[PDB]
């Protein structure tokens, strides 16, 4: 009555990805697959495990054997990769797959676009200072923001967003560093390092 | 913030129009209890809604007589009648006139001109008036009213009396006669007084006390004694006297009320035939299906979670999860196998081949319908599960139709044989394992449970109280009900036995089913209350004797005769004066 | 065709939340409605499927909120109430269309109902500018200290669109949210054209305007 | 009596309460417009599943059966005795006679006795006198 799915599914374009839906004890003829793009309702790709609704790519396929169901997509495309779910059918209500995050590699690599902006003249008026480091257009998604206070690391007030898909199939990101108004005027250089694939940049500004 | 004060004796009135003289007449009516806590108010430098309750004791001390108005009712939007009362320059003016209320009605007061206070046109309580189902026209001082709705009668009692006190309700007793009696009938849950805006006033809440009243020779109440007030006053209510002479008096009785309750059924032993329905070897057909009485059973529905489980689990009436808390009365599992698409047709108010013809749920149906695949067993094909294709009409609620009389489309009599315009009404489902998912056989069980209004046979999946000792509880053991003090006990049953008993046949000892142990029983406590008093001529102090109890459930002292309260034990021994019991004798002196 | 849902309800632990999903474009009575919850960063969690014709429901046991799915015949608006709320119940609530038999698909949902059960009250954002330093100048309004999500910042009330890039939010160490929005505009236009951000936080009812100058 | 021949035309303006969360107390009118809620989810004042407007009106057609033929039920409600009489039968107040055995009625109070002049002194609002035994001992001539 419990079914699990592949956490992540990393593959390359045109290659065929197969994502198992493994349902314990007895399984049912019917199953249904859900493609989820980030911050969106999952989308039903498959019916009875055997059928896709119209307009859904025929490259999408699903099936089952024994207790195992598999989401098999042939020739992945850069718009396709998304979070996958599979329905349980009959046998009391349906436990969806834990989700399967599909990534498609082979996309080109580029450096993050860093724009740092200092604490505004309005912030310092109320006593808060936020040094804002803004990251755009880097692939794949990892970054480690090391704030350089002068040449010294700031081991506190380090806020860096997690990386997510952008509309360009790049990754947009942001790093916020909170400091006191005095601390912002007590050091020469506030430098945002963003290390991407081991190759990070810098965008520190002087007060 | 509302400040309290002490009601004293105020709020006694003439409960009806009867006259009496030099008689002490008990009466039981809605009163303002003595020494109750009474809210207190102002007009200074404040007229909120108050709960009407069962009535009000209103009073307003006055010098300049500023508190002139009352607005009563449920709504204050005019949807009802709101009684209105306006006292204008000594002229009583009364209305039930309906109008749309403003938040803050009041009276205006302007200082020092030819019309004193002016603003006797002030009078914005509202927009305008529509219906009037009645009309009428006409610190130094204290004004006292009582407002209560009964029999569509809003009664008004009043005393206009002068006083000398600035601070609070004067301590003294005079009783209220009925001023008017408008039987509008409109209910009142809330009210707002009406003030003059440039005045202390009180609100008590009537309560169903029993009083002992003294009508003097002129037929006026000079005295009243609240029964429930305290030990000494309970006595006077029994004796019909205001002077209780020396000696002990039995007044009331106290029955220790139980703590909560104990319901006890043996664990794991009482199990319902749920598998003999769900897992039954061969379900009866959908046209004639098994109605298996489900009763006298702790609900086993919690075991149902781990299994091949169900094509669907559907509870039409009530939540499927609350079943854990939900104990049943009549449960009848409706057990049959059907084709796949027709679990659909099983629901209150469905129209289909199953629902109309071979099986019918009422439109009011309440219960949990349960269907699952037999494709793994009942399929091999399998023609044995059969259905009703034809009927003269739709089925009645839970109609089991076995009728094999050949269905007939035409008027020409078929005489009970097949042919043209002659059809066998009962058609069979062939079950082939490769049939469509909607042709797959589904095993259906329909639990019909009636919910409330009846005693419970099917016991809730839990429906179990834990067990408590030495503390008065209201217990049920395996259907045996009783209220007592459950204790450990050394008396030893024979194994097959259930109840111990006593010479009176009254239940005495019991055996805890879930774990066999021999529990005694015992009544609550009882004993009579006894008020030991010196003559009311000597003191108003009394010592209460609770008879034949242990001092818990109540300056306390334990006696042979019971729990005594309010009399200091004395190791010295004197002549018996007020006899109590077992040699204990009380006297007043130091 | 459409499933129209009630807005985002943010509640306290032990509170209650009822949530609507309206049916249009297809036949309401002919289709059951699944209800599937998605917790933050988590999988699809199925609370119940409902019937339009019958008021009974099948309930995944799991979290017990006394959940009762209630649809509507006239408005086709399917309520889902979750009572006895707990901070776990913070999640997205997806109403999902279903069939009128064993067959169970959901090919169309609403947008999902974001709901937050939290002991922290909704707080308004504090908006602050970011001053502009290839012939372009990047300026922006920095929104800090808000809750809950989301926040939509525009520029010149839709008159400034090209160049506006909205950066994802972060929940910082104080239990509050931070976002940044920057537009890239030429360096000749500085001072001769006013740049204005309009910040929208729906639960906290905060509309704040600001002017970005050198 | 039947309103079928007049009120029925049918007639939706004569309405009844199909649901109430309890049973009414004597002469208790429920004018609340609150929907009847049969579910746990709030109806919020609006109808839906397990939300029914409890106040329903039978359409009364003269073609409706005798069971549905609207009847106008007027319930006369009177308080019997012990109270001052307002509605009175075709009985005009007789003369009063003293020191002679007479059946009597005063203000609806009835009994049989020997009416005399008596010096016991009422309070104005009062009606009866009474004795220790809850008999009616002394009455005041209302007129
Ligand atoms: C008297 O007031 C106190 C609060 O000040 C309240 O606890 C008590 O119940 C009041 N008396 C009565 C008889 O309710
Ligand atoms: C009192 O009220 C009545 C109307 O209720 C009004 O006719 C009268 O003039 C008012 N004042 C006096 C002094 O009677
Ligand atoms: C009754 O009232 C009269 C006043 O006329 C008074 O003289 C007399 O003392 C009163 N009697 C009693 C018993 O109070
Ligand atoms: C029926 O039998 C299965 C095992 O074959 C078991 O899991 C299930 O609980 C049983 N159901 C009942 C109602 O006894
Ligand atoms: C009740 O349960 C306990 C353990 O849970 C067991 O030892 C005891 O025998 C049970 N009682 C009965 C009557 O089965
Ligand atoms: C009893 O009380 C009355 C006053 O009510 C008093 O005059 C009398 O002396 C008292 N007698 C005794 C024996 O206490
Ligand atoms: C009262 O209870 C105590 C213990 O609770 C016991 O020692 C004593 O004997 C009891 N007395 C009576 C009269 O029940
Ligand atoms: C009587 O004397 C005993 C000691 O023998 C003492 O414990 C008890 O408190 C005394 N009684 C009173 C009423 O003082
Ligand atoms: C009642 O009316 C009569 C007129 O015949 C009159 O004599 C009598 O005094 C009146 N009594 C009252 C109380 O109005």
């Amino acid at each position: 009555i419990v079914l699990t799915q592949s956490p992540f599914q990393s593959v390359s374009p045109k290659e065929k990805v197969t994502i198992t839906c493994r349902a314990s004890q007895s399984i049912s003829s019917n199953l249904h697959w859900y493609q989820q793009k980030p911050d969106q309702s999952p989308k039903l790709l498959i019916k009875y495990a055997s059928q896709s609704i119209s307009g859904i790519p025929s490259r999408f396929s699903g099936s089952g054997s024994g207790t195992d169901f598999t989401l098999t997509i042939n020739s992945l495309e850069a718009e396709d990769f998304g979070i996958y779910f599979c329905q349980q059918t009959n046998f009391w209500p349906y436990i969806f797959g834990q989700g399967t995050k599909l990534e498609i590699l082979k996309r080109t690599v580029a450096a993050p676009s860093v724009f740092i902006f200092p604490p505004s003249d309005e912030q310092l008026k109320s006593g808060t200072a936020s040094v804002v480091c803004l990251l755009n257009n880097f692939y794949p998604r990892e970054a480690k923001v090391q704030w350089k206070v002068d040449n010294a690391l700031q081991s506190g007030n380090s806020e860096s967003v997690t990386e997510q898909d952008s509309k360009d199939s790049t990754y947009s990101l942001s790093s916020t560093l909170t400091l006191s108004k005095a601390d912002y005027e007590k050091h020469k250089v506030y430098a945002c390092e963003v290390t991407h694939q081991g190759l990070s940049s810098t965008k520190s500004f002087n007060r | 913030p509302p400040a309290y004060t002490n009601s004293f004796t105020r709020g006694v009135y003439y409960p009806d129009k009867v006259f009496r003289s030099s008689v002490l007449h008990s009466t039981q009516d809605l009163f303002l209890p003595f020494f109750s806590n009474v809210t207190w108010f102002h007009a200074i430098h404040d007229n909120p809604v108050l709960p009407f309750n069962d009535g009000v004791y209103f009073a307003s001390t006055e010098k300049s007589n500023i508190i002139r108005g009352w607005i009563f009712g449920t709504t204050l939007d005019s949807k009802t009648q709101s009684l209105l009362i306006v006292n204008n320059a000594t002229n009583v003016v009364i209305k039930v006139c309906e109008f749309q209320f403003c938040n803050d009605p009041f009276l205006g007061v302007y200082y020092h001109k030819n019309n004193k206070s002016w603003m006797e046109s002030e009078f914005r309580v509202y927009s305008s008036a529509n219906n009037c189902t009645f009309e009428y026209v006409s610190f130094k001082n204290l004004r006292e009213f009582v407002f209560k709705n009964i029999d569509g009668y809003f009664k008004i009692y009043s005393k206009h009396t002068p006083i000398n006190l600035v601070r609070d309700l004067p301590q003294g007793f005079s009783a209220l006669e009925p001023l008017v009696d408008l039987p509008i009938g409109i209910n009142i849950t809330r009210f707002q007084t009406l003030l003059a805006l440039h005045a202390a006033y009180y609100v008590g809440y009537l309560q169903p006390r029993t009083f002992l009243l003294k009508y003097n020779e002129n037929g006026t109440i000079t005295d009243a004694v609240d029964c429930a007030l305290d030990p000494l006053s309970e006595t006077k209510c029994t004796l019909k006297s205001f002077t209780v002479e020396k000696g002990i008096y039995q007044t009331s009785n106290f029955r220790v009320q139980p703590t909560e309750s104990i319901v006890r059924f043996p664990n794991i032993t009482n199990l319902c035939p749920f598998g003999e329905v769900f897992n039954a070897t061969r379900f009866a057909s959908v046209y004639a299906w098994n109605r298996k009485r489900i009763s006298n059973c702790v609900a086993d529905y919690s075991v149902l979670y781990n299994s091949a489980s169900f094509s669907t689990f559907k509870c039409y009436g009530v939540s499927p999860t609350k079943l854990n808390d939900l104990c049943f009365t009549n449960v009848y599992a409706d057990s049959f196998v059907i084709r796949g698409d027709e679990v659909r047709q099983i629901a209150p108010g469905q129209t289909g081949k199953i629902a109309d013809y071979n099986y019918k749920l009422p439109d009011d149906f309440t219960g949990c319908v349960i269907a699952w695949n037999s494709n793994n067993l009942d399929s091999k094909g399998n023609y044995n599960y059969l259905y009703r294709l034809f009927r003269k009409s739709n089925l009645k609620p839970f109609e089991r139709d076995i009728s094999t009389e050949i269905y007939q489309a035409g008027s020409t009599p078929c005489n009970g044989v097949e042919g043209f315009n002659c059809y066998f009404p009962l058609q069979s489902y062939g079950f082939q394992p490769t049939n469509g998912v909607g042709y797959q056989p589904y095993r259906v069980v329909v639990l019909s449970f009636e919910l409330l209004h009846a005693p419970a046979t099917v016991c809730g999946p839990k429906k179990s109280t834990n067990l408590v000792k030495n503390k008065c509880v209201n217990f049920n053991f395996n259907g045996l009900t009783g209220t007592g003090v459950l204790t450990e006990s050394n008396k030893k049953f024979l194994p097959f036995q259930q109840f111990g008993r006593d010479i009176a046949d009254t239940t005495d000892a019991v055996r805890d089913p879930q774990t066999l142990e021999i529990l005694d029983i015992t009544p609550c406590s009882f004993g009579g209350v006894s008020v030991i008093t010196p003559g009311t001529n000597t003191s108003n102090q009394v010592a209460v004797l609770y008879q034949d109890v242990n001092c818990t459930e109540v300056n306390v002292f334990q006696t042979r005769a019971g729990c005594l309260i309010g009399a200091e034990h004395v190791n010295n021994s004197y002549e018996c004066d007020i006899p109590i019991g077992a040699g204990i004798c009380a006297s007043y002196q130091t | 065709v459409q499933l129209v849902q009630s807005g985002a309800e943010v509640k306290k632990p032990g509170a209650t939340v009822k949530i609507s999903c309206k049916v249009s474009g297809y036949s309401f009575s002919n289709y059951y409605i699944h209800w599937v919850k998605q917790a933050p960063g988590k999988s699809l969690e199925w609370i119940g499927y409902i019937d339009p014709f019958n008021g009974g429901t099948s309930d995944n046991l799991k979290f017990k909120g006394a959940a009762t799915l209630t649809a509507d015949t006239s408005t086709d608006t399917a309520y889902m109430e979750l009572s006895s709320l707990r901070s776990e119940d913070t999640a997205v609530y997806y109403c999902a269309r279903s069939e009128y038999d064993p067959y169970y698909v959901m090919d169309y949902w609403g947008q999902g109902t974001t709901v937050t059960v939290s002991s922290a009250s909704t707080k308004g954002p504090s908006v602050f500018p970011l001053a502009p330093s290839g012939g372009t100048a990047a300026l922006g309004c920095l929104v800090k200290d808000y809750f809950p999500e989301p926040v939509t910042v525009s520029w010149n009330s839709g008159a400034l669109t090209s160049g506006v890039h909205t950066f994802p939010a972060v929940l910082q160490s104080s239990g509050l949210y931070s976002l940044s929005s920057v537009v890239t505009v030429p360096s000749s236009s500085l001072g001769t054209q006013t740049y204005i951000c309009n910040v929208n936080h729906k639960p906290s009812n905060t509309k704040v305007d600001k002017k970005v100058e050198p």
